[PDB]
RNA sequence: UGGUAUGUUC
RNA sequence: AUACUUACCUUAAGAUAUCAGAGGAGAGUCCUACUGAUCAAACAUGCGCUUCCAAUAGUAGAAGGACGUUAAGCAUUUAUCAUUGAACUAUAAUUGUUCAUUGAAGUCAUUGAUGCAAACUCCUUGGUCACACACACAUACGGCGCGGAAGGCGUG
């Protein structure tokens, strides 16, 4: 019924979370823009190493090479 | 807007290349493919402080007698991690991007 | 387009070749039918796992990206693909 | 190894040289290239594959090193799991002899085209 | 829209439009305001440097590179100052821009 | 019977809305359980009601756009 | 395409009421004749109506349990009847060409000249002349030795062995036309 | 587009169904087999001799070698050396093509002859024999041979042919000898053999 | 090794006796179950806290980009040239040379010769209808013939027929050139 | 570009290997130009047994080779 | 506007 | 070899080095046997240039190997789990000890594998070249013979 491109254009301006492949880097922030190669741009992101935080980051560009999934809270 | 054409303007430049295996390669550039398959001459390569696969790749190239001195090495694109240019070269004149200037003039 | 090595791999069809995989398992058998994407099919396959043991498959089909190399027989040392100045007898219109 | 590899040569000029090509594992293949492509898939004549064992690696870490050599003959190696290639040994016949051989191949190819034109008539 | 059926020789204009108004807004802001960015790489080589050029493969030219990694045996931090660098987009995990 | 291509296999798997077990990469990766709602040509599969269980205490995850390069295997639980 | 990712994108874009003229009813029921003759020498060109896989899956799910539509079946029956009439006209033209080749002017003149000289001892001479005329007729028929295929209307041979004939029967034209004949016979058995 | 380097024939846009059918047809088989045979014959027949290195020999070697003896050189005419080298080439090719086939005809009445030596009921390579029959799509290739097939099935047991001497066997072949050294055979046998 | 599926004869197969099987030894790399990059990569928030304060203190100012400045100067020069072209093109009722009669009988002949005269143009225009006025347009900065003229005839139908006869036969052959005629397009 | 020649594996039991040990034995129902494999009645084999649902689809990136368990 | 391969007759 | 039938297919595009100026064609584009500069290729050509080219006034030796021998050389390390029975150390899916029934795969290799070290033998390569068996050198060595192999630089 749905496709990842209308779901991902509608995912803009939401507190989303992105897990990486390494199980020690998870970035949770507000999505700004996303291209057709699915590169991610976030704002006021937070680092999550194995669940626990380390500090706020801000405007950040997450490459689609190292993403595993993106979630909606 | 591929920056391999920036490296095509870097002939006879005495650079270093850190590979993804971990090897630092000091040598002069001769040519580079558009797929970034770069050939180098007057080369010495060194694995710093380990990775036993990188030590095997360092020794099994002939000319070891851990700085290995080799005459001519071609390097594949996906094994290049980063390349360090000499600081005496001016980046403001080599990055003029004449193909991008012609594409902007064609618009 | 295709290139010389994929034409050489398509040349030695129906011959005893030996593959090595990326994991370390070495296969050896008769090539059934090679493709341009190097997804090659072998028959009477003898296999050596990276653990060391030796087994025998009847009909294997390996994907081209998980191949380290493949050994063709030596009589393909002299091939017309290796000729540099072979002219072309009047291609059709 | 005092070979003095050419200073401005590429893969079209390095053909029929006894290469010593390195891979990601370090499984070094020694042999003559006879063809390549865009993905750098190299055929290797009289090729040998050499490695070092895990016990020899401790001695290699800072002398003699006992490498393990297997014989592959004429193989065809892919360009994905390779890292670097160098020129180890020069071929048998020289540049002038290869030039005379290439002129003989061109004259033989022109004679073959004249024979095809004679058979077409 | 499919990529092969857009047009011929006008894909560079769409690539520049995606550069100005897409995920490339941070690499564009760093090269015009000369702010230092922190690129974390796939082998713990964190780079603090200024961006000089942009590429489709995210091949980035960096000037006044201060790179830092951590050796875990025991725990030491080793840094290096490199004047000019051409970084491949394969190694890049993430790019952070400071305000 | 006939041939069932993988795109139509995932399309029928989408229509039936069976319970889904999606595997991933090795020991770092974590097996996910959910229900498929969307996919594309690069196999970026969108799943809902996701509970993750590591390789041999599951936690809810919500709605997930799982990318293609880590997807290994899809089963109907 | 040169890349397979564009091929997969094309498959997604062509895979993702229902009584509309845009949907090919012969493909919605199944085995469209414009699909079974796509790239062969007997090609009809291109189907003007669009083909879809999601509509075919919905029609299969409806015909599994829900219901059936007789209008698309009647349209497919009319299309199969028109194509079978065109193929029967082509087979009749091939049979007329074979009958004209068997009844050529010089061949009938040679047969009449052989039969004019065909007329105990006289009965044995007439039997030998009839055997010679049969040998001449067999030599005249062996110059082509082309039969007529009873189903697909192509040309066959009697002296040809069964392996080349089995290679002939496994084509796109013959499989498609046998499937169309099976569908036409099923619809004529259901209607009558 | 596709070009066969062997048959020197072109093709349309590169279809796998056409290229697969091209390597099965008989003309490509003949040209490919003849080309491989001629290239193997050329790389065997190429006498790549070593480049000679003649040095100024020692004095005492010259006083020793020029006083011992002078040997005689034998040499033949053109047709003689041509006929001898042609006989040597046919002998080399008939030795390269031959093989010892004594175990196949020596265990012919064995109870497991139909399970190993028949080469069609073999387990590991019998599917390769049963797969490519060369199905003879020409009627003349099937109508040419009019002899029996004598296909021995696997299900032949020990009940069939119980006594191997009543069912008429063949006397085994004698050990073949070299025809150039056939004049030194003992002309007198040990025992009297009849017929 | 003894019996083959191969379509080649036995004389080819004796030449195709393959290499002996490869002598297997123990591998050196990690297996593909263990092939991965490094885990537990820490976050970049520690560099923005302590290392950024030492990094900004050593280089408070960045290097200027001469290539980006040259590209921006080229874009600004192109924008200024486009603005000057728009101001020159945006700024037929405020022209004294175009103060003739209505354009229904006023045709325009363009790409004419630079050394032509008004008498030959009037003789060419009066062949297919009576001409009321003729005016050759020139540049204001220099007194050179640009090759354009406007001829207003007495009737619109005769002027339209003259323009069709002059533009249908690949341009009217005016004595050194082929000048086509069309509407004034006012 | 080219469709892989898996026509001989149409109604036969195959055994995929996944990345060094995950041996999924199933019945090949369909494939693509990406070597994505559709298996009916899958079964995980470990050196123990584990069932993998009725139907499954397996990504061609993790697929290395496949053994034809059934005779052709 | 064509190509590749195969089977009959002269 | 001609004549005919059948099976499959009938094509991703654009271009051929770069920069500056002048002229022509109705801000943008094209052309110049148009002009200057850079670069690439080919053919010649020279730089007291760089490296190598094996005794014969002997029965040798340089480079690369043996997938050759002594050599089964010398020194080390392993050669399956579970249930139960007669005793049992015992936190285990009785692990440890002696014997056995049964259950799933079950590398061959222990004359095996790794490390160490010497000797002998045999293969492919060369200028196995022209004169002579000679007293030079702090500006360390008259590189001022005929060539060949590899390479650098410069000119047309």
């Amino acid at each position: 019924p749905v496709n990842p491109k209308p779901f991902l254009k509608g995912l803009v301006n939401h507190r989303v979370g992105v897990k990486l492949k390494f199980n020690s880097t998870e970035y949770r922030g507000t999505l700004v823009s996303t291209d057709n190669y699915f590169n991610l741009q976030l704002n006021e992101a937070e680092e999550f190493v194995a669940g626990v935080s380390h500090g706020t980051l801000g405007e950040i560009f997450i490459r689609c090479n190292n993403v595993l999934y993106i979630r909606e809270l | 807007m591929k920056l391999v054409n920036f490296l095509k303007k870097l002939r006879n430049e005495q650079v270093t290349i850190e590979l993804k295996n971990g090897t630092t390669v000091w040598g002069t550039l001769q040519s580079v493919s558009p797929q970034m398959n770069a050939i180098l001459t007057d080369v010495k390569l060194t694995l710093p402080q380990s990775n036993g696969i990188a030590m095997a790749s360092l020794y099994l190239t002939g000319g070891q007698q851990n700085i290995a001195s080799l005459q001519y090495i071609n390097i594949r694109g996906n094994t290049i991690r980063q390349i360090i240019l000499p600081d005496s070269l001016n980046l403001d004149s080599l990055l003029v991007d004449q193909k991008q200037l012609n594409s902007l003039r064609r618009s | 387009m295709n290139g010389i090595p994929v034409k050489l791999l398509n040349e030695a069809q129906g011959h005893i070749v030996s593959l090595e995989l990326t994991t370390g398992a070495t296969y050896r058998g008769k090539l059934v039918e090679s493709e341009d994407s190097m997804n090659v099919q072998l028959r009477d396959v003898i296999a050596t796992e990276p653990q060391g043991a030796v087994t025998h498959m009847d009909q294997i089909f390996v994907r081209g990206s998980q191949i380290k190399f493949i050994v063709v027989p030596d009589l393909l040392k002299n091939a017309p693909l290796f000729k540099k100045n072979s002219s072309r007898p009047m291609p059709p219109i | 190894s005092k070979i003095q590899v050419a200073h401005s040569s590429r893969l079209a000029n390095l053909i029929d040289y006894k290469l010593r090509v390195l891979t990601q594992d370090g499984r070094v293949y020694i042999g003559q290239l006879m063809a390549f492509d865009k993905h750098m898939n190299l055929v290797l004549n009289e090729c040998i594959e050499e490695r070092v064992p895990k016990t020899q690696l401790d001695k290699l870490r800072p002398l003699n090193i006992k490498v393990e050599k297997r014989v592959l003959g004429l193989t065809i190696l892919r360009g994905e799991q390779i890292l670097s290639t160098v020129v180890e040994d020069k071929p048998l016949l020289s540049k002038k002899e290869r030039l005379v051989r290439d002129k003989k191949e061109k004259k033989q190819a022109q004679k073959q085209t004249k024979l095809r034109k004679e058979k077409e008539k | 829209r499919p990529k092969h059926e857009l047009s011929r020789a006008e894909l560079e204009e769409l690539e520049e439009f995606e550069f100005k108004h897409g995920p490339m807004s941070l690499i564009n802001d760093a090269m015009v305001t000369r702010t230092p960015v922190i690129i974390s790489l796939r082998n713990n080589h964190k780079i603090i440097a200024r961006v000089k050029a942009f590429d489709r493969h995210c091949n980035m030219v960096l000037e006044n590179v201060k790179e830092l990694w951590t050796e875990k045996k025991n725990v030491i931090n080793r840094e290096r100052f490199i004047s000019k660098l051409f970084l491949r987009g394969d190694s890049v995990i993430v790019v952070l821009k400071t305000p | 019977k006939a041939m069932v291509p993988p795109i139509n296999c995932i399309f029928n798997f989408l229509q039936q809305q069976t319970p889904v077990t999606i595997w991933l990469f090795e020991q770092i990766g974590i097996r996910i359980k959910g229900k498929i709602v969307g996919f594309d040509e690069f196999m970026n599969v969108v799943i809902d009601e996701a509970v993750e269980i590591p390789v041999n205490k599951g936690t809810p995850l919500g709605k997930i756009l799982l990318k293609g390069d880590n997807i290994t295997l899809i089963t109907s639980a | 395409m040169s890349t397979p990712a564009a091929e997969q994108r094309k498959l997604v874009e062509q895979l993702m009421g229902l009584h509309d003229p845009k949907i090919c009813k012969s493909y919605l029921v199944g085995e469209c004749p414009y699909d079974l003759f796509q790239g062969t020498k007997q090609s009809l060109g291109k189907c003007p109506q669009m083909h879809l896989t999601k509509h075919k899956i919905q029609y299969e799910r409806e015909v599994k349990q829900g219901k059936t539509f007789p209008e698309f079946e009647r349209e497919y029956l009319a299309i199969l009847s028109r194509f079978v009439n065109e193929c029967n006209g082509q087979i009749s033209v091939a049979l007329q060409n074979l009958k004209h080749t068997a009844e050529e002017r010089m061949k009938i003149q040679q047969v009449t000249e052989e039969l004019d000289v065909l007329d105990l001892i006289s009965k044995r001479k007439e039997v030998a002349k009839r055997v010679r005329n049969i040998t001449e007729n067999v030599g005249q028929s062996a110059q082509q030795k082309l039969q007529v295929c009873e189903v697909c209307g192509a040309y066959l041979s009697r002296l040809d062995t069964d392996r080349r004939l089995a290679d002939h029967f496994l084509g796109k034209i013959h499989l498609g036309y046998v499937k169309m004949r099976e569908d036409y016979d099923r619809l004529m058995k259901n209607n009558r | 587009r596709y070009y066969c380097e062997y048959c020197h024939s072109y093709l349309t846009h590169d279809t796998l169904s056409v290229r697969k059918s091209h390597l099965v047809g008989k003309n490509h088989l003949r040209i490919t087999a003849d080309y491989y045979r001629n290239k193997a014959r050329d790389i065997i027949n190429k006498h790549n001799h070593k480049r000679r290195h003649i040095g100024k020999r020692g004095r005492k070697e010259r006083e020793n070698s020029s006083q011992n003896e002078t040997l005689k050189v034998t040499c033949l005419s053109n047709k003689e050396k041509r006929h001898i080298m042609h006989v040597k080439k046919m002998n080399q090719k008939e030795l390269a093509q031959t093989s010892i086939d004594t175990l196949k005809l020596l265990y012919d009445g064995s109870p497991g002859y139909s399970k190993v030596f028949v080469d069609a009921n073999r387990f590991d390579i019998g599917d390769l024999v049963k797969a490519s029959k060369l199905p003879q799509r020409a009627n003349e290739k099937s109508a040419h041979h009019s002899f029996k097939q004598t296909s021995r099935s696997r299900d032949e047991t020990c009940e069939s042919n119980p006594f191997p001497r009543l069912n008429n066997p063949k006397k085994l072949e004698p050990p073949k000898i070299l025809s150039q050294w056939s004049n030194t055979i003992p002309k007198t046998s040990i025992f009297y053999s009849v017929d | 090794m003894n019996y083959n599926l191969s379509k080649y004869p036995d004389d080819v197969s004796r030449l195709f006796k393959p290499r002996p099987p490869l002598s297997y030894k123990r591998p050196t790399d990690y297996p593909y179950a263990k092939r991965q990059t490094n885990p537990n990569i820490t976050g970049v928030a520690n560099l923005l806290s302590t290392s950024l304060k030492h990094y900004m203190e050593e280089f408070p100012e960045g290097s200027p980009n001469n290539h980006l400045q040259r590209y921006e100067d080229i874009k600004l020069s192109k924008i200024k040239n486009a603005q000057l072209l728009d101001r020159r093109l945006q700024n037929p009722n405020v022209d004294p040379h175009i103060k003739d009669t209505d354009p229904y009988r006023t045709i325009f002949i363009g790409r004419l010769p630079y050394d032509l005269d008004e008498i030959e143009l009037q003789k060419y225009f009066v062949k297919f209808g009576e001409i009321e006025k003729i005016r050759i347009v020139k540049d204001k900065i220099t007194q050179k013939s640009k090759g354009y003229a406007f001829i207003v005839f007495k009737d619109p139908i005769s002027s339209k027929m003259a323009f069709k006869e002059i533009g249908v036969h690949r341009g009217i052959q005016i004595k050194d050139r082929i000048c086509i005629v069309d509407i004034e397009r006012g | 570009v080219s469709t892989p020649e898996l026509k001989k594996y149409m109604d036969k039991k195959i055994l995929l290997n996944i990345n060094g040990s995950r041996k999924v034995a199933g019945i090949l129902r369909g494939y693509d130009i990406f070597l994505n494999v559709v298996l009916d009645d899958a079964m995980e084999i470990n050196g123990n047994n584990h069932q993998l649902g009725l139907q499954t689809v397996i990504r061609g990136n993790s697929i290395i080779s496949l053994e034809a368990l059934d005779a052709i």
